[PDB]
């Protein structure tokens, strides 16, 4: 255990705050009544505080729960934590705002061990949650291999994490929303001159894809900031091609959700995701649609828009490593252009290449890219 | 061969994510970092987490059940 100041709680809001940012806070659950029933003393305290301070903030209770007696030699069953979830669900609606949210229970993936701890606090807490969150890792960082980053077998694996969590939920509370609240590529601080890299990349990506075409409504990534190489600002605050990646990402994916696949079907190599063109950006209109393809294959590949798009104008977002080191590197490319802060208070432009109108998308060996379909006036988007 | 075509499916939207969909953490040990004042105080780092507007910051971790609030600290 430690103890943390007012003084740090202030610093974290503001930098939530000023960098527009709805924080999120998980509280200690390892603090018990000595028969195991949570103590709400700490938290009823810094909760005061906050209440005293007037911050807009939102709440989480524990972490990985599944873990605690391997991590602290305490068991607390679903149910238990089911009701402590309804304590301090208690106490946000006596405190100040109480419109406020509240998130868990955090627990690992879909192990056979923690599908019956979720499912468990779902029948119990599954009524005060405003979302479900459960965390997700590829790899083992201190053994994961570059090759992992680049099999798709190991992608896929994924999606039977996903499936079976909807697989509980469903079970017990549908119409609730669903998180990835705790995930990335390497467990145990991240790989090693991998998890910082272009070939992250690949898996992160892969992730957005996978979760948004199967309902995930939110996916938080381990870390913006700090000590784990899977971390998108490293240790001199320099960005590393996960945080283009995912500027990117921000700027040109829409929150409406739709499917792209490949007409081959066998290969595991091509992955393609699609959604409505994030309206937002003021380069695009509503009705175009927004193409983010992954290529695991060791040569070029090009795609064919399908009719009637296959005579539309496009935007091409390709990223590709800057050398010498390749796809271990820790620099990034855009369409060619190596991509960089124009100083400390500045993002430079991120521009696409304007693509000649039926042209099929070329898509380079172990790249990702996004494809902008301008003037598609599709309905649903 | 190298040329593959794609089908798409456009008629509704399949699922509908948050316009925070993208969003990060802060591990709970970065709090056992004597450093944690200077870090998030970095104008620099305040800039790049601006650039990922809007989103959900999740301070927890494997360290949230093992800090205790002390309001005689600071
Ligand atoms: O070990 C890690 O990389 C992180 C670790 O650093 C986090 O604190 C913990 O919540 C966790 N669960 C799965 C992975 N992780």
């Amino acid at each position: 255990n430690s103890t943390y100041s007012r003084s740090s709680v202030d610093v974290l809001y503001t930098f939530a705050n000023c960098s527009g940012l709805d924080l999120i806070f998980g509280l200690n659950a390892l603090l018990r009544t000595a028969d195991l029933q949570w103590n709400s003393s700490n938290a009823q305290l810094l909760l005061d505080y906050c209440s005293s301070k007037g911050y807009n903030i939102s709440w989480e209770l524990g972490n990985e729960p599944n873990s605690f007696l391997k991590k602290a030699d305490i068991f607390i069953n679903g149910s238990q934590l089911g009701e402590d979830f309804i304590q301090l669900h208690k106490l946000l609606r006596k405190s100040t705002f109480k419109n406020a949210k509240l998130y868990g229970p955090d627990v690992g993936q879909p192990r056979r061990k923690t599908a019956k701890m979720l499912k468990s606090f779902l029948k119990a807490g599954g009524e005060v949650i405003d979302s479900v969150t459960w965390h997700h890792y590829y790899l083992n960082g201190r053994t994961a291999t570059r090759e992992d980053f680049l099999n798709p077998d190991v992608l896929d694996i994924f999606i039977s994490s996903v499936q079976k969590v909807f697989q509980v939920v469903e079970s017990t509370r549908p119409g609730k929303k669903v998180w990835l609240g705790e995930t990335s590529s390497a467990y145990g601080g991240g790989a090693p001159l991998l998890s910082d890299t272009f070939a992250a990349g690949f898996m992160w990506l892969d992730k957005l894809g996978l979760s948004a075409r199967m309902g995930i409504e939110v996916v938080m990534r381990q870390v913006f900031f700090g000590a784990g190489n899977y971390h998108l600002v490293d240790e001199n605050f320099d960005p590393l091609p996960d945080y283009w990646l995912s500027l990117l990402f921000k700027k040109l994916v829409g929150t409406k959700v739709l499917m792209a696949s490949v007409q081959g079907s066998k290969r595991r190599k091509l992955r393609v995701y699609l959604h409505c063109t994030n309206t937002d950006n003021p380069r695009y209109k509503e009705g175009d649609l927004t193409l983010y393809a992954i290529n695991l294959h060791n040569v070029t590949k090009y795609l064919r828009l399908p009719y009637p798009f296959s005579n539309k104008q496009v935007d091409k977002y390709l990223l590709r490593p800057l050398g010498p080191h390749g796809l271990l590197s820790k620099s990034v490319q855009l369409n060619g252009l190596t991509l960089k802060m124009v100083d400390d208070q500045t993002l430079p432009p991120l521009m696409e290449k304007p693509l000649r109108p039926g042209s099929s998308l070329g898509l380079p060996a172990f790249s990702y890219s996004f494809f902008v379909i301008r003037n598609a006036k599709v309905a649903a988007c | 061969q190298d040329v593959v075509d794609l089908d798409f499916f456009t008629q509704e939207p399949l699922h509908l994510v948050s316009p925070s969909f993208l969003s990060v953490t802060i591990d709970a040990n970065l709090a056992t970092d004597p450093r944690f004042l200077i870090l998030l105080g970095s104008p620099k780092l305040r800039t790049l987490a601006r650039g990922l507007s809007p989103a959900y910051l999740r301070f927890g971790g494997t360290k949230t059940d093992f800090l205790i609030f002390d309001p005689k600290k600071e």
